[PDB]
């Protein structure tokens, strides 16, 4: 018949089958993270089996329907899925040291050492023993020797496999039709849908550098008030007009400045709103915070959590013996079935990421009407926006009073209010220009508009630029510090963590003006608007069955990124920012080193 | 009248082979069937639950099988999707009920049950009440198949897996369908 036709009758075959096999890896995988068992790893790894090796005969399959032959673009979109295969291309002696060096460069990242030079046994995995200086320490030369020490022994060994790496990957996506690796990757915010929802791998970058211009000046802002609070800390080591020097920065790496908050919060004689107190003292279990999670979800208008969710979910850390691995997961298994995995405590934290995982289970159920390959989100950023709003608005002063954890008289002073939106600033704000920047470098080098002779150069060029962060030690061309980052030497994708920031305030701000809250975005609560509810659902349950732009215009409007609603978020915080400023320097040189002299 | 070897029977059949009962010459209380309320689906055509009660009629079809719980939908005159499409087909002039209760304690295990089967792909929809129980190779394109699968080549019959912690719509469904005849013959 026609190619569509055809194309039609194999899909069907495919879903039926494909239902099956990815069904019952769930099922295994849920039985071993519930009880890590020799076991379990073994019926794990064979249902993996299965069903990776379906997947990949059908992906071949699934080539021979050409998608110029084919009209609907339901059909469209499920083949296309399909036919992103990968590395198949690659021949066997290619392809098997590809895997080869990925293997590699993971193992020497998850086992390498450091050694201290004041004492040779003091050596020190990355977890738990250099990210504890590199979150703690407030000692320049320890944290100095933590960052150099890493980014020396296991960055320089990395520096050969990722040159390989970057060669044979490109190999791969050229005889893809892609331009680079990169062009790749880019590839999951292709959209050719229809009408205007078109959307170009090359658009990626023009949005990524349009909107990120948008968001420097609050960046600028907030990166001189954290370099006069951290003269009063490290005095010999910091220049009032220079960059920061990466190694002091609250991580390994400087993604994010959440634990500089000690340092730098603006009013500290004032404590955080912490909820967990109360709720203690109301006695609150695990059942009582996953049971206010779905109230919420409710009060908005989307379903319950099913009775499986209850009976089959694991909300808390078993104690019969069953060893079990207890990162919070949101669980889509398959033919209805839907569970969380926590360890849930009595704390406000936990209270939070419920909400958090609550949501991917809401996104889940609703797109459940999807055809298999369009169950998911409409790109990689949207699963993981829609479960932080939820975290917003539960986190609120307003809803927390609602559920009876603030005493109904509670009032936020203007000083705690600050100090709430500088840390949430230290976190969402300082890891854009950290996100941007790493993933630019990697895709001018997929690119090969950085050769090796510069890699490092351009590396420490950009981090001063953009980032305004500046290396405690020069670094040549033997090192390979962006490899020393877990994403990089993991072949993982990073612009997701910058989109689905900026996603995750349009989704709160449209919401927020649909069940017409009035006064400052950051203290929004979506409970008991219907309205919200609907207008959310319009989007989650299309999951990838529409191209991005579509899905994004059904719940803010607009097909494409705008950072207002994230500037909207702050700018309480903005203009108290601007005010400490105004005797100090807001910028950088990108000259000075603390290596200069 | 013995309904209850049909709706109790121990085992059921897949939806493709569906099995077919003829109740006459029989006293025929529905009362007992209307008043349990296991049943989740119970709806009439035609005829009046209540007044059936007192209706005689020329003779009785109780057709039973299993489906998944999102489809007992489809077992309703005027339905379309796979299964009513290619697996059981009520006419449009359909006088009878449709009975359906969760089968999920019974008829799904852990690890899965398989054994319950839905036809797949077809040339053509089903006449009412026909019952295809055939298992050639699908050709769904110019190439023939030579009773073997292939490229757009599919055997036709798929099996649902039954697990009890699947979601309700992906739960094991026990149907009996009731067919009433009412003329061109004597009553019963
Ligand atoms: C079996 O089902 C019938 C319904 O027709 C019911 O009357 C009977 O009570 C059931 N069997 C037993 C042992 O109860
Ligand atoms: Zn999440």
């Amino acid at each position: 018949s026609t190619t569509e036709d055809l194309a039609k009758t194999f899909l069907e075959k495919f879903n039926s089958e494909a239902e099956e096999l990815s069904h019952q890896s769930s099922l295994a995988s849920w039985s071993y993270n519930t009880n890590i068992t020799d076991e379990n790893v073994q019926k794990m790894n064979e249902a993996g089996a299965r069903w990776s090796a379906f997947y990949e005969e059908q992906c071949k399959l699934a080539k021979t329907y050409p998608l110029e032959e084919i009209q609907n673009l339901t059909v469209k979109r499920q083949l296309q899925a399909l036919q992103q295969s990968g590395s198949s291309v690659l021949s066997a002696d290619k392809s098997k040291r590809l895997n080869e060096i990925l293997n590699t460069m993971s193992t020497i990242y998850s086992t390498g050492k450091v050694c201290n030079p004041s004492n040779p046994q003091e050596c020190l995995l990355l977890e738990p023993g250099l990210d504890a200086i590199m979150e703690n320490s407030k000692d320049y030369n320890q944290r100095l020797w933590a960052w150099e020490g890493w980014r020396s022994e296991v960055g320089k060994q990395l520096r050969p496999l990722y040159e390989e790496y970057v060669v044979l990957k490109n190999e791969m996506a050229r005889a893809n039709n892609y331009e680079d690796y990169g062009d790749y990757w880019r590839g999951d915010y292709e959209a050719e849908g229809p009408s205007g929802y078109d959307y170009s791998r090359d658009q990626l970058i023009e949005d990524v550098e349009r909107t990120f211009a948008e968001i420097k000046p609050l960046y600028e802002h907030l990166h001189a008030y954290v370099r006069a609070k951290l003269m009063d800390t490290y005095p010999s080591h910091i220049n009032p007009t220079g960059c920061l020097p990466a190694h002091l920065l609250g991580d390994m790496w400087g993604r994010f400045w959440t634990n500089l908050y000690s340092l730098t919060v603006p009013f500290g004689q004032k404590p955080n709103i912490d909820v967990t107190d109360a709720m203690v003292d109301q006695s609150w279990d695990a059942k009582r915070i996953f049971e206010e999670a779905e109230k919420f979800f409710v009060s908005v208008g989307l379903p319950n959590m099913t009775q499986g969710f209850w009976e089959n979910s694991m909300l808390t850390e078993p104690g019969d013996g069953r060893k079990v691995v207890c990162h919070p997961t949101a669980w889509d298994l398959g033919k209805g079935d839907f569970r969380i995995k926590m360890c849930t405590k009595v704390t406000m934290d936990d209270f939070l990421t419920a909400h958090h995982e609550m949501g991917h289970i809401q996104y889940d159920m609703a797109y459940a009407v999807q055809p298999y390959l369009l169950r998911n989100g409409a790109n990689e950023g949207f699963h993981e926006a829609v479960g932080e709003i939820m975290s917003l608005s539960a986190a609120t002063p307003n809803h927390l009073k609602a559920i009876g954890l603030l005493p109904p008289d509670f009032y936020e002073d203007s000083e705690t209010e600050i100090n709430f939106l500088l840390k949430q600033a230290l976190t969402i704000v300082g890891t854009l220009p950290f996100t941007y920047m790493l993933e630019k470098w990697r895709w001018m080098v997929f690119k090969g508009e950085i050769p090796k002779e510069e890699w490092m150069k351009k590396w420490w060029e950009m981090k001063r630029e953009i980032v305004g962060v500046v290396e405690p030690v020069p670094h040549d061309e033997t090192y390979c510090d962006p490899a020393a980052l877990f994403h990089v030497a993991n072949d993982y994708s990073f612009i997701r963590y910058y989109t689905r920031t900026i996603y995750q305030f349009q989704f709160q701000e449209a919401l927020c003006q649909t069940a017409k809250h009035e006064g400052p975005l950051h203290k929004c609560d979506i409970s008991n608007s219907t309205e919200a509810g609907q207008k959310l659902l319009q989007m989650l349950s299309l999951g990838k069955s529409e191209p991005w732009t579509l899905a994004l215009e059904r719940i803010v409007g607009v097909k494409n990124m705008d950072v207002r609603p994230l500037l909207n978020y702050f700018e309480p915080l903005f203009t108290w920012l601007k005010d400490q400023n105004k005797n100090s320097f807001v910028g950088w040189s990108t000259n000075w080193s603390p290596y200069a002299h | 009248c013995p309904f209850g070897e049909v709706f109790n029977a121990t085992r059921f059949a897949s939806v493709y082979a569906w099995n077919r009962k003829r109740i006459s010459n029989c006293v025929a209380d529905y009362s007992v069937l209307y008043n349990s309320a296991s049943f989740s689906t119970f709806k009439c055509y035609g005829v009046s639950p209540t007044k059936l009660n007192d209706l005689c009629f020329t003779n009785v079809y109780a057709d039973s099988f299993v489906i998944r719980g999102d489809e007992v939908r489809q077992i309703a005159p005027g339905q379309t999707g796979k299964i009513a499409d290619y697996n059981y087909k009520l006419p449009d002039d359909f006088t009878g009920c449709v009975i359906a209760w969760n089968s999920n304690n019974l008829d799904s295990k852990v690890g899965g049950n398989y054994n319950y089967l839905y036809r797949l792909f077809r040339k053509s929809n089903l006449k009412p009440f026909e019952r295809d129980i055939s298992t050639e190779i699908y050709q769904a394109g110019s190439t023939p198949c030579n009773g073997v699968e292939g490229f757009n080549c599919y055997f036709p019959l798929q099996s649902y897996g039954f697990q009890p912690t699947n979601g309700v719509g992906y739960q094991p469904y026990r149907v009996v369908v009731l067919s009433f005849e009412l003329l061109h013959a004597p009553a019963t």
